[PDB]
């Protein structure tokens, strides 16, 4: 409520790019023929749950 | 001296690659059997997180 | 002290993957030799372990 802000997650259109995405993004397959992804930008990254 | 953050988080959906994005950083790969439509082709509407 | 625990198991037989989740993760892999039926896209009818 003071930034009026918010933040992305870790989501995708593939479970395919999900897996891929899987251990941190120094191999993000971040973006493919139509698909796309986002890695997770966020206070909460790099945290476990 | 326990209590809450909320954040409220943002996911688009549905939405479409944009006009340069659409290459696949190699040639063979994420290919399906060889009867098979490749659905990445088309807009996404799934998403997962 | 020397004790005891039981636990329980799943196992899935002859299921189908989703069409989404169908591909593969790179062209050239699990090929046979030139000229055979590449028995991969068939229904799975076993589960090893």
């Amino acid at each position: 409520g003071l930034f009026q802000e918010a933040y992305p997650i870790t989501c995708a259109s593939d479970p395919a790019l999900l897996r891929s995405a899987r251990d941190g993004e120094a191999h993000a397959r971040e973006t493919h023929f139509t698909q796309y992804l986002i890695y997770d930008a966020s206070p909460l990254k790099g945290l476990s749950l | 001296l326990v209590g809450a953050m909320d954040l409220t988080f943002v996911l688009p959906l549905g939405l479409f690659n944009p006009a340069m994005e659409r290459f696949a950083a190699h040639a063979g790969d994420l290919v399906p059997a060889p009867g098979h439509p490749e659905p990445r082709a088309f807009p996404p509407r799934q998403l997962f997180f």
